[PDB]
């Protein structure tokens, strides 16, 4: 099972992580049943 | 979840993921209704010494 927990927080700090407490609610449980050992973030380009 | 008790209206606001509430004795104090999706508070029956 792939558990995804998430939290959205409105912050106003410029650079680093803010210092505080925020518990993450469970969002979605996925019945995947597969081996995972590596991950990669996906970004978006801006074209002009 | 089999049990015996009195079902009352529950003031407690359960989070959407949460479906059960466990007391200090790990016994369900409250259960989220599987048909009307509301919270019901279980209290034990009036046991006493005679
Ligand atoms: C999962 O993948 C890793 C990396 O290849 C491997 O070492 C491991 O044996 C795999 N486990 C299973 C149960 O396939
Ligand atoms: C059936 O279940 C849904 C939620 O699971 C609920 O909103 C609906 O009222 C139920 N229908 C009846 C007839 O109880």
């Amino acid at each position: 099972y792939f558990k995804i927990y998430s939290k959205h927080t409105p912050i106003n700090l410029v650079r680093d992580l803010p210092q505080g407490f925020s518990a993450l609610e469970p969002l979605v449980d996925l019945p995947i049943g597969i081996n995972i050992t590596r991950f990669q973030t996906l970004l978006a380009l801006h074209r002009s | 979840l089999t049990g015996t008790g009195v079902l009352t209206e529950s003031n407690k606001k359960f989070l959407p993921f949460q479906q059960f509430g466990r007391d200090i004795a790990d016994t369900t104090d409250a259960v989220r209704d599987p048909q009307t999706l509301e919270i019901l508070d279980i209290t034990p029956c009036s046991f006493g010494g005679v």
